[PDB]
C-alpha cells in the first residue's frame, strides 16, 4: 500500500502499514516465474489542498517481509489550484517542398507552470497528423494509439523548464495544401489508451500549411549510331527521363 | 479604393518568431570606498544596463536595497532610462555606518522593470572606525617636453593620484575621471563646474581610470596642443570626479 | 479572345493636331483563360530575436 500526502499521517509503526496492506488499502501484486518485473499496481488519492510539493511513502510486503527499511518515498510531485496551460507554436524550413520529398514540421511547447524543480521529468508523447494523408484519429485513444511508428514520438519536460521541442518528417505524396494537427498526451509507463485525456481539448493545428509541388523531369537524349545510314540501320532513339 | 488584393487569404507564415525577454546588467559602487562610522554619508551608486533599447518612452526601472551587509532598510529608488538610451542609475543615500559586525560586508541590490525580479550580489567592503580619518587623495603633475614651449608644440601632462591609504584588498574598483583644464580656455568655474558635458569619454578634456583592489597609486595622461602665445602663464588645473 | 500576346493603339489629338504619326502602340499583354494563383514561402534568419 501506499500514502501520498493525502490525509492523516503516515503509519510511523510497520506494523502498522503491515495492516494497513492487509486490509482494504492494500493491493496485490503478481511475479510470474522467471520473470524480472511485477503486473502494474493503481491507486487513487483525492486531493483537495493546493500549493507547493509534496512526497509520499509506499510499503511493501512479501510474506510479511517488508521492502525498503522505513518505506519507499515516492518522487517529489505538486498539486495545483488550476489546470496547467499548454500552447504550442510551429515552424517549417522546408516551406515548399515537391512529392515524396522530406519535410521538416518542427513544435514548439510552452507550459503555463514549471515542471517541479525536485521532481521527474515530463514524459508526453505527440501525434502528428501532416493533413495529406488518412482521416487521422479523432479521439484522445487514437491520438495515443499513435506510437512512434513514424507518426507519434515522445518528449520530454525537463524538471524546472517550461519549454518542449519536437519534430517530424513528412514526406508528402500528392500536390497541393497539406495542413497538420498535434495532440499532445502524458507519456508515462502506465500510459493506458482506454482511458487516455488529452492535454488539448481543441486540438492544435498549426496555422500554416505545407505546399506540396508537381515533380518536375529532366530528359536526355543519345543514339547509337551516330552516323546512321539510310536502308541500311534503324534508328534507336534511347531517352532517358530522371 | 478601387485596388483589388491577389490573394484572397491573408498570408501567414509555416514559422514564428520568438520574441525573448531582455536581460539587465548591474554593477554598484560605493563613492567612499572606506566609509567612517558617521564620518559621513555613503551614497550607493547602481548603474543598470538593459538587454535592447527603447521604443518611444522611458523605462522605469525600480532599486531595493533591502539589506545593508550591516542590518537596515531604507527606501526603494526609481529610476528612468531615455528612449534611445539603455542604461539608468540608482542612487542610495545611507549614513549609519557601524564597525560592530566584524566584516567584510556586502550587499544585495534587486532591480525590476516588468516585476521581474534581477539580483546582483556586491562585492565587499571595509568601514573604519568612529574618530579616524576619512583617507583624502593627492595628487601631482609632470609635463614630458617641459617649458618653455610654443604654439601647436605638443604638449604631455601627466597627472599621478595616490591615496593616504591603500584600496581595500577584498575586492572594489574606484572610478575616477581625470578632467584637465589647460589654461587657455574661458577659465571654468570652480570644481562644481569644472563637469563639462563630454561626447565620448576617452577624448582629450576627459580620461576614466579605474584604481585596482590592491593599489593606491595610479595616474592620468592628457597630450594637448595648445593655440595662444602667452608670457608667464598658462597653468594647466585638473579635477578627479569619482564616476 | 485567348492564345498569343496582343496589342492595342492608342491615339490622342490637340485641335485635330495628331499626336505621334501612326499611332502609339500599347506595351504588350496577354489575355489569360484563368485567374493565376501565388505560391509564397517564407523565411526568418534570426529566428529568435
Ligand atoms: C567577503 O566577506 C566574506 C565574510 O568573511 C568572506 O568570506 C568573503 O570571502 C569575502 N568576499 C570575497 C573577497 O570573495
Ligand atoms: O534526468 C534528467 C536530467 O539529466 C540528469 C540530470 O540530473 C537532470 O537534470
Ligand atoms: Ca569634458
Amino acid at each position: 500500500a501506499f500514502f501520498g500526502a493525502d490525509t492523516g499521517t503516515a503509519p510511523a509503526d510497520l506494523a502498522a502499514w503491515l495492516t494497513a496492506a492487509n486490509g482494504a488499502g492494500g493491493l496485490t501484486a503478481t511475479i510470474l516465474p522467471s520473470s524480472i518485473p511485477s503486473d502494474i499496481i493503481s491507486f487513487t488519492r483525492t486531493y483537495a489542498a493546493a500549493a507547493a510539493s509534496l512526497q509520499g511513502k509506499l510499503q511493501c510486503f512479501i510474506g510479511s517481509t517488508p521492502l525498503w527499511d522505513p518505506y519507499y518515498p515516492t518522487p517529489v510531485f505538486q498539486v495545483l489550484a488550476a489546470a496547467p496551460t499548454y500552447t504550442l507554436s510551429a515552424s517549417v524550413t522546408p516551406a515548399v517542398v515537391p512529392v515524396d520529398t522530406a519535410t521538416l514540421w518542427t513544435y514548439n511547447i510552452i507550459r503555463s507552470v514549471p515542471v517541479p524543480a525536485g521532481g521527474p521529468s515530463l514524459p508526453i508523447l505527440c501525434s502528428f497528423w501532416d493533413g495529406k494523408t488518412g482521416a487521422a484519429p479523432t479521439t484522445d485513444a487514437g491520438w495515443a494509439a499513435l506510437a512512434g511508428s513514424a507518426n507519434g514520438k515522445g518528449t520530454s519536460m525537463a524538471p524546472g523548464s517550461t519549454t518542449a521541442t519536437c519534430s517530424f518528417t513528412p514526406s508528402y505524396s500528392t500536390t497541393g495544401t497539406a495542413t497538420p494537427t498535434l495532440q499532445l498526451i502524458q507519456n508515462s509507463f502506465a500510459l493506458d489508451a482506454a482511458t487516455t485525456v488529452g492535454f488539448l481539448s481543441p486540438v492544435y493545428t498549426a496555422p500554416a500549411f505545407a505546399t506540396v509541388t508537381a515533380a518536375s523531369y529532366t530528359i536526355s537524349s543519345y543514339l547509337n549510331p551516330v552516323t546512321p545510314v539510310a536502308g541500311g540501320a534503324a534508328a534507336v532513339w534511347r531517352i532517358v527521363i530522371t | 479604393a478601387t485596388t483589388v488584393g491577389f490573394l484572397s487569404p491573408v498570408y501567414t507564415a509555416p514559422a514564428f518568431a520568438t520574441v525573448t525577454a531582455a536581460s539587465y546588467t548591474i554593477s554598484s559602487y560605493l563613492n567612499p570606498v572606506t566609509p567612517v562610522a558617521g564620518g559621513a554619508a555613503a551614497v550607493w551608486r547602481i548603474v543598470i544596463t538593459r538587454n535592447a533599447a527603447v521604443t518611444a518612452s522611458a523605462k522605469t526601472l525600480t532599486c531595493q536595497m533591502p539589506d545593508n551587509g550591516q542590518g537596515g532598510s531604507p527606501a526603494d529608488v526609481t529610476a528612468d532610462i531615455a528612449v534611445g538610451g539603455t542604461t539608468t542609475v540608482c542612487v542610495f543615500s545611507i549614513a549609519g555606518y557601524t564597525t560592530a559586525t566584524p566584516g567584510p560586508y556586502f550587499a544585495t541590490v534587486n532591480v525590476v522593470d516588468g516585476a521581474v525580479t534581477t539580483s546582483h550580489i556586491t562585492k565587499n567592503f571595509t568601514v573604519l572606525a568612529s574618530g579616524t580619518t576619512a583617507p583624502t587623495y593627492a595628487v601631482t603633475s609632470v609635463v614630458s617636453p617641459a617649458t618653455p614651449v610654443k604654439v601647436s608644440t605638443p604638449v604631455t601632462y601627466t597627472f599621478t593620484i595616490t591615496r593616504t591609504t591603500a584600496v581595500p584588498a577584498g575586492g572594489i574598483p574606484q572610478p575616477i575621471i581625470c578632467e584637465f583644464f589647460n589654461g587657455e580656455g574661458t577659465a571654468p568655474a570652480s570644481a562644481a563646474a569644472y563637469w563639462r558635458v563630454s561626447t565620448t569619454i576617452p577624448d582629450a578634456d576627459t580620461v576614466v581610470a579605474v584604481m585596482a583592489p590592491g593599489e593606491t597609486t595610479t595616474t592620468c595622461t592628457f597630450t594637448t596642443y595648445y593655440t595662444t602665445v602667452s608670457a608667464g602663464g598658462f597653468t594647466a588645473k585638473l579635477m578627479v570626479f569619482g564616476e
